[PDB]
């Protein structure tokens, strides 16, 4: 007998597991196809749900050519559902199996469209934060949608027992330390992974024991490949740094020669009064769980400091002016 | 099972309710429909199908219409609510007491 997610009926698994448990959806009055995306809640705490439905609620309200688009979130006791955009040319590295190794202008064109969409997310302020394989995914036309962006919190596990850890094939050695991180860096360094990844065909760290592969990230130390061209290599080397500090940021990665290739926006103002906020934009937001403290809210739109409430308030308030 | 954003925004060119009705045939459907509808005293409706209705509650009137298809499975049935003109907020509340009388 049929279960449903609020109009959509579900129907197959398109993925289970690590990386989560992933159903069919069919809206029940249009025939629209959606990924149901199930997720248990049991062990998250409130404070946890709430940071999570903050960036979701920034997701909801841009929309980028590579990020994978979320309709909405179901929740009850036990679950999570988080209704997602369909896509249906499955994942960037099935199609690197088949060729065993790209070509580095083919790669070239899939890399700048992540870093096209990690850039437009970072300056929404949305990191990813556990950017993998499984995450990048194909549609018709074989571009790129990037999934689970503002999700990295849910933890999406294989097991009720273990705790999911995230990938650390491709995670900076500051996510490896669990240490405190800035996740825009963090980004750029699992995207060199998988630059080198489409490039040569295999991870720069890789190892049968789980000690010693993190030994090796921490390390830093890698073989680079000697086809790769040296300022595609430079490249390679500057997302690829231990040192967080000197590690490349998306500006300078994308003025980089190689990123070129030779061939040849909501603007946050502040607040001053209360009298200036808009009514039925704050009833929008004071609809969400995660903000339930109405003067709470108000506090963080007139402070001056710049944080993910502002954000939402403006996507909103512009969102308004159509 | 709840939406955190159904309140929030509306995206879609339409702003829409839909509620899945699964162990009614279409005549205890309508027959919720219409009373809900009898019991709200500032809403009139009318008929315009076998499947839909009209109905407008009354500052501007929430105008919005009422529709029930059949999906494929057994009989399991859905209700669309559309907003024609009116504040939304209004259009989700009445649409909710509504809902409250399809679900039981």
């Amino acid at each position: 007998h049929a279960q449903y997610v609020g109009p959509y009926r579900l129907e197959k698994t398109l993925g289970k597991g690590q990386t989560g448990l992933v159903k069919l959806g069919i809206h029940c009055v249009t025939c629209q196809k959606v990924a149901i995306k199930i997720v248990n809640r049991e062990k998250l705490s409130e404070s946890v749900l709430m940071k999570v439905e903050r960036e979701i609620a920034i997701l909801k309200l841009i929309e980028h050519p590579h990020v994978l688009k979320l309709h909405d979130v179901y929740e009850n006791k036990k679950y999570l559902y988080l209704v997602l955009e369909h896509v249906s040319g499955g994942e960037l590295f099935d199609y690197l199996v088949k060729k065993g190794r790209l070509t580095p202008k083919e790669a070239r064109k899939f890399f700048r469209q992540i870093i096209s969409a990690l850039d437009f997310c970072h300056s929404h302020s949305i990191c990813h934060r556990d950017l993998k394989p499984e995450n990048l995914l194909l549609d018709e036309r074989n571009n790129i949608r990037i999934a689970d962006f503002g999700m990295a919190s849910l933890q999406v596990g294989d097991s009720l027992l273990e705790t999911s850890c995230g990938s650390p094939h491709y995670a900076c050695p500051e996510v490896i330390r669990g240490e405190k991180y800035d996740g825009r860096k963090a980004d750029v360094w699992s995207c060199g992974v998988i630059l080198f990844a489409l490039l040569v065909g295999a991870l720069p760290f890789d190892d049968d024991n789980l000690r010693q592969l993190l030994e090796k990230v921490k390390r830093g130390v890698f073989h680079m490949p000697h086809f790769i061209p040296p300022d595609c290599q430079s490249l390679l080397r500057g997302m690829i740094e231990v040192d967080a500090a000197r590690r490349l940021t998306l500006e300078h990665i994308q003025k980089h020669i190689w990123y070129i290739g030779g061939k040849n926006k909501v603007q946050i103002r502040s607040l001053p009064s209360l009298e200036d906020i808009d009514p039925d934009v704050l009833d929008s937001m004071h609809s969400l769980g995660c903000f339930r403290d109405r003067n709470k809210l108000l506090q963080d739109l007139l402070s001056e400091e710049e944080n993910q409430e502002k954000m939402i308030y403006f996507l909103l308030l512009d969102r308004k002016l159509e | 099972k709840k939406s955190w954003f159904g309140n929030f925004i509306n995206l879609e060119k339409e702003e829409q309710i839909f509620v899945v009705i699964k162990d009614k045939p279409l005549s205890s459907i309508k027959a919720d429909i219409v009373h809900a509808f009898l019991s709200i005293p500032s809403l009139s409706h009318s008929v315009i199908s076998q499947t839909s209705f009209r109905a407008e509650y009354k500052q501007k009137p929430v105008k919005f219409q009422v529709d029930i298809t059949y999906t494929e499975g057994n009989g399991i049935y859905s209700v669309t609510f559309t907003l024609l003109s009116g504040p939304s907020r209004r259009f989700k509340r009445v649409v909710e007491t509504i809902q409250a009388q399809l679900l039981s």
